RNA sequence: AUUGAAAGUUCUGUUUCGAAGAAAACCCGCCUCAGAUUCAUUAU
């Protein structure tokens, strides 16, 4: 249980990464030495994925099924394949940076895993 | 001997780089171990390095040594501190190198008589008849304080452009913010007298001549250290720096203050100096503090205001 | 017999180095054996060797004896403690190698006369006539508490450039961070002792005349060894050390404290040596106790503050 | 008890934030450096979910059975699970935030993510 | 499938050496006595990649067909023959990191070997 | 194909003796009881043969023809006849160490005999 | 139940003594997130 939340946090920043643009919120979240920096960017990458919802280019979809989340940037088109974290997810992911900040840089290099490989599909293609 | 201890407080802070990922300046970090009341842990910390303390001290010694008089080498009068470690900087000098292992002596005199930063900062010589001279300023990592369950410091990074009226200019910069301490050593009575043995060379009534305008202008170098000149990206990233704690104290036996880690470390380096004078025969143990946080410092102990204060009685 | 066993806590950390490969200077490492929850396990962790220590105390040792007017001998003046073991050495002293076995025990004390280091730390000579002398003074690797799961211990590699104006000057230098551990034994019983049988020398009064300030001086030389004057690299390295648990034990008879390697190793040895005093018929066992962060000590046990109080009571 | 007055503070924002179809207050919370701000926000969004009672916009529920809040905005319906803060929960959660302003951050963080989850489920249904 | 993931991450090593022409990575990789160390490493030699892809000097490609990875730099031309790690490979990874350090080593030694080859050919046909 | 392995590994030892002018890695590789020291012998092997390869005092040849590796160390010129190993020659060889130790005994002897024929040989000419 | 049958080559020993990979060194020199936007029209 603890590796999927990881896993919905590192489809979070992901998605942020890849709407934004950005890779500013995911270093952060990386290189985070205590519980405001990673706390401080779990809120920014969802206030960005918010700001994605109401414009409906963040979405949640099914594909050939799995869950994934659609993300319209910049007349790119990307698809994240897994869940978003839940409240509980961030509640409890929190408790776990506060006993070792160690999942924060674990949560970190999965995002950017997902992240390159959706963004390497998208130029081969192109 | 002159042992210091110095706390300071500094914010929105880049003196230090590494080497460079993508458009991101990257600052130095350090792992550090650190007890809690659960154990201890292991951290990753921003930290300074001492190596441009010793830069900023040697560029004030050669600065004072040209404005009092003393002899400046040739390369160390440009601030390049190569020394005399290649035959390149002999032959721009003009020293002969060494012979054999019974002249090095003699080269080393002509090395002393010549650059003042030699003498005080050391110098290393590689070859037939290798020559080495250990510094005689002792410093170390700049380290914030590891007080607590909690590390008082802080990095992020941050986004600057550069302005272009035909885009074709992009950065980021790492800014950091801590409570710094370090710690630095100085033995006055090496300064001016040689170190290899051997037998009496001519040239060493000069040095015993400047021996004490040499030992002066070491004293008085200490003062840029003091004050905070030291690091670079100071043309757009000036550091805000206040003193908060000092301790110094001047001794005739070795000794060594407490680090500015915890709280409560006047008292205690105190005490020790004492009971280190007390017990290793010595006659000579003065101790001097600067204190602008008020905590407990002690009894019988001499309080200053400022730096300068410190260095001229130091002098005196 | 003194025995002891010290905790320290050092930050930003490189006393010790090993052969370099390209422009990276290494830090010694070795493997050792820890169990956890799952069994047994191999890991790599920096370590420091004992040599440094007793060049440390070896020079400490020749300072005092130099202080106090004790006899050094020639080549031991300056820092290089060759000792006896070859032909120049001897040469250079001005002392006759031995003839038989018989003569075996005048070369001794000859050598014994001359140099206090020689008489505490041991010696060696080669030869048709070979003698030995056992150190009375024994230390070990300095290695990390393998408490728990995980090695409280860190080793990295950082950055470094030489300015020059005219490019045609890049280095790495590997710093470690841990909590080391280390324990030390010294024999006071058997200094200004011959070692060699044989029949009664003329020159034997005078070590008999001497012997107390000979122990006097090897109890006094152990404070730079529990201080933390040790290691190379200080100018501009100079390593972050805190004093955190110390044990000390003196007995008339063999014992060894417990490795600082638990939470819980004053208690245990504390209950092992009473338990050593009744089994083994000796008549005195002392122990003190330093003790700064918290941990279980026991009842009935004298608890000191410092390590200069601690150096004035073994004197006493 | 800590986390359940943290709960129930996020449920009151995630509420406020879904009837008044703005963000600025749980930003405001989010982003406090001060009792000031906390205290303000407290009373603001108290006084957004007081006209909501007063319209009969919001009511308290119970869903298959759980404690719920029915938000009706804009023609749309929502509903956040769980109970809305007592006086005596905005109290002792003023005395957290006298402590550590941290609790503020944590229940932002929590109200967004409530919010979030229940705008997705709404976009997406249809 | 350890071995093919240790030769994914060797190739992941080899692209970010070659591209960035320092060892520095590699050598912190092949050193590691930790988890934190691996764990730096797999994130800066990612972000390094990540730089690479962006500026369009680090592609995926087929070769004769294998999959391979183009690198550009300083103007020479490299090629990797192989895929990159995907997230699973890096969780799955330091997993094995997490019992056993020795597969980092592997890993760097594998990386090191394929970026020799590479500067050798390039250098002869210069 | 083992001997093949063994004898690559021989050359690759050989190289970087002759380069380095230091027994201490052939010592190390022969004497070795682990796997441990064996990969860290050929990790430090193939770091002193990328020096040599990046200041171009080591480069891949062939001679009257048969393929060969120059070497320029301390102003003395040294020709190995034969093969680098490949990094799948390293990774077959790891995977003989791990079944039996003495094949790193036996590419240490072989070493040793390549390096002394072609030292005796360079001061025979001189 | 055999060129088989019947038997200890077993006892006593340290590879021990000693020696710092040490000295000298800056990642520092230049850059702006910039220009444009009404919460007002109806309510004793």
């Amino acid at each position: 249980e603890k590796e999927n939340i990881i896993g919905r946090i590192a489809n979070l920043l992901a998605v942020g990464f890849l709407y934004s643009e950005s890779p500013t919120l995911v270093d952060r979240f990386a290189n985070a030495l205590s519980k405001e920096a990673v706390t401080k960017v779990l809120y920014d990458v969802q206030r960005i994925v918010q700001m994605g919802i109401d414009r409906s280019e963040i979405a949640t979809t099914t594909i050939t099924d799995y869950p994934a989340v659609n993300v319209n940037s910049s007349g790119a088109k990307y698809t994240v394949v897994g869940y978003l974290p839940t409240s509980q997810d961030i509640e409890d992911f929190l408790r776990m940076i506060e006993e070792d900040v160690y999942y924060a840089r674990k949560a970190g290099a999965l995002a950017m895993s997902i992240a390159n490989r959706i963004k390497l599909g998208s130029k081969q293609s192109k | 001997m002159i042992s210091g201890s110095v706390r300071f407080l500094v914010n929105l802070e880049s003196l230090n780089g590494v080497e460079s990922i993508g458009n991101l300046t990257k600052h130095r970090t350090a792992p550090v171990v650190l007890k809690t009341s659960t154990g201890y842990l292991v951290r990753y910390v921003p930290v300074i390095s001492g190596e441009a303390l010793a830069h900023a001290y040697q560029a004030s010694l050669v600065d004072i040594a040209k404005k009092e008089g003393l002899p400046v080498g040739s390369l160390s009068s440009q601030y390049e501190f190569i020394k005399f470690s290649t035959d390149e900087a002999l032959k721009i000098e003009g020293i002969k190198e060494p012979k054999d292992y019974n002249d090095a002596r003699r080269f080393e005199v002509e090395v002393m008589l010549k650059d003042v930063i030699a003498d005080v900062g050391g110098f290393m010589y590689a070859g037939g008849a290798p020559v080495r001279r250990t510094s005689r300023i002792k410093l170390g990592y700049m380290i914030p304080a590891l007080r607590g369950d909690e590390i008082p410091a802080q990095l992020e990074a941050q986004f600057h452009v550069r302005f272009s009226n035909k885009p074709v200019a992009i950065f980021n910069v790492e800014v950091s913010s801590a409570l710094y301490t370090f710690s630095f050593e100085l033995d006055e009575d090496l300064i001016a007298v040689p170190s290899t043995f051997g037998e009496k060379v001519k040239g060493e009534e000069e040095l015993e001549r400047q021996k004490a305008k040499r030992v002066k202008s070491a004293i008085k170098a200490l003062y840029s250290l003091l004050s905070g000149n030291f690091g670079g990206k100071r043309s757009r990233f000036l550091p805000s720096m206040k003193l908060m704690s000092l301790v110094v104290t001047k001794t005739d036996f070795p000794f060594m203050p407490e680090p500015a880690h915890d709280d409560d470390y006047i008292k205690t380096t105190i005490m020790r100096l004492g009971k280190a004078k007390g017990v290793l025969n010595g006659n000579l143990a003065k101790a001097y503090v600067i204190n602008n946080e008020g905590i407990e410092v002690g009894e019988g102990v001499t309080v200053l205001s400022t730096v300068e204060d410190l260095v001229v009685k130091l002098e005196e």
